[PDB]
């Protein structure tokens, strides 16, 4: 899962 | 609603006290009430607002998750036929997932996005349409999973236009919007291509950019640029 | 209520997945549906019971105890009267705390105890009705305060004698009933000598019964004497 | 905080 914000 | 009867002030005043406890049903309920009274929120508001939801639904997809992986291992060959149960839940906690992006979007509809004329509450309030149309994506599965991709795409690139054109590369927001952007072509557009190329011009026009800040101001673009590179290193 | 059109074990099924989704309060809702059937549980399904509300009740109590540490703050000579939304948001999480008190020990009086005929089973009821009388007492403030500090230690005391005849020192159940007897002596009976009283001589007797046990089929009992030595470290 | 279980 790669991250977002 | 529910929150018709509270003080503007109060319901900031309890967000912010349901932050703090780790509330973030209440957080996203006072703050619904906040947006409900009709008047713009303050770039601080904002933020409330989004770190209420984003908890609330980031809990709800984590579940989704777990529950999916599940369902997924129950149809694979020579796994043994648990009944409806797993579905059933699954789409229990689905159809509440998707009730709350329902009534962020309502939000952001009804009426954030169309009073917003500054670029930093214009595009603060299309990156969230976009992450929203993009959870529903995630689970997204018959007829509706091309539309609702396309509103997301549609959502995040009018923010992008906009914050190209008015703020700084280094903007926390620019910043944010272009990750999550970039995020959605790599993991719901299926154009890992896009993703890569979208994260890299990113940290790169924000590093010559770094320059013309105070030192620093700027913990949240410092960290931002961290989730660009850490992105880049799992995809490349 | 609504959970009383499907079956007891779709129930239990669901309620083992919530748990693996960390979804605790949909667990405990599973559970109380599966109680209302009005079956006696297993020992597997009085555990995910009382998971299900040790978890949904212990992050009830921490928001509980960070909006009353902020309202105590306010209440200080030279502290900014802040209005009423500390103390009123503090009062929403308390009742609803209050509410899933009051709905486990309704679950245990209806008719979990009174059915309950093993050593393990009684002692694990009487030992959540002790629990759940301690959360009562932590938020208690007017008149009742001594009654239901009271009600618990009644419980506690009656899980106590039944614990001390029918089960080795090492049981679990018995062992966390100690833990958590001792706990109350501590904090809400303003008794730390028979706190401390209870936890050594609880580690004691357990320690010199760890010979007779298999190696390991009793990871629990480990963990929980290493609770009696935290605690015993943190008090002396 | 004391541990309970
Ligand atoms: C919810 C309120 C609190 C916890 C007080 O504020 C959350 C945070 O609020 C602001 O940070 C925002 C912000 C985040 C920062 C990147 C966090 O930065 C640090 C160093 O912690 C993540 C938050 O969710 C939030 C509000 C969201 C967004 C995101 C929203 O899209 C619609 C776009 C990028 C990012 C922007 C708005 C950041 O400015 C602040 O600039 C941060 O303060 C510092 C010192 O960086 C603060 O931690
Ligand atoms: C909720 C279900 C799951 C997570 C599957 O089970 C929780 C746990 O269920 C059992 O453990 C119980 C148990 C706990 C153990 C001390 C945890 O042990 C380990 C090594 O993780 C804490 C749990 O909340 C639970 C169910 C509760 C109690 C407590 C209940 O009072 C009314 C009294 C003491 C303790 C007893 C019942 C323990 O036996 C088992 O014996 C544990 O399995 C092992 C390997 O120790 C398992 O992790």
């Amino acid at each position: 899962f790669p991250a977002t914000v | 609603g529910a929150m018709g009867s509270m003080e503007r002030a109060s319901l900031i005043q309890k967000a912010k006290l349901a932050e703090q406890a780790e509330r973030y049903e209440d957080m996203a309920a006072f703050m619904k009430g906040a947006v409900e009274k009709g008047e713009e929120l303050s770039c601080e508001e904002r933020n409330l607002l989004s770190v209420a939801y984003k908890n609330v639904v980031g809990g709800q997809r984590a579940a989704w998750r777990v529950l999916s992986s599940i369902e997924q291992k129950s149809n694979e060959e020579g796994s043994e036929e648990k009944g409806p149960e797993v579905r059933e839940y699954r789409e229990k906690v689905e159809t509440e997932l998707q009730g709350v992006c329902d009534t962020v979007l309502g939000l952001l509809d009804s009426h954030l996005i169309k009073e917003a004329g500054d670029a930093e509450s214009r595009v603060f309030y299309l990156k969230m349409k976009g992450d929203y149309y993009r959870y529903l994506a995630e689970v997204a599965t018959g007829d509706d999973k091309k539309r609702i991709i396309d509103s997301a795409r549609s959502a995040y690139q009018e923010a992008m236009d906009i914050s190209k054109k008015e703020m700084p590369p280094t903007n926390p927001i620019r910043l944010g919007l272009a990750l999550n952007f970039s995020v959605f072509h790599y993991e719901i557009a299926n154009s890992p291509e896009e993703a890569i190329s979208l994260a890299k011009t990113t940290f790169d026009e924000a590093m010559a950019d770094l320059h013309t800040l105070s030192e620093d101001s700027y913990k949240d673009s410092t960290l931002i640029m961290q989730l660009l590179r850490d992105n880049l290193t799992l995809w490349t």
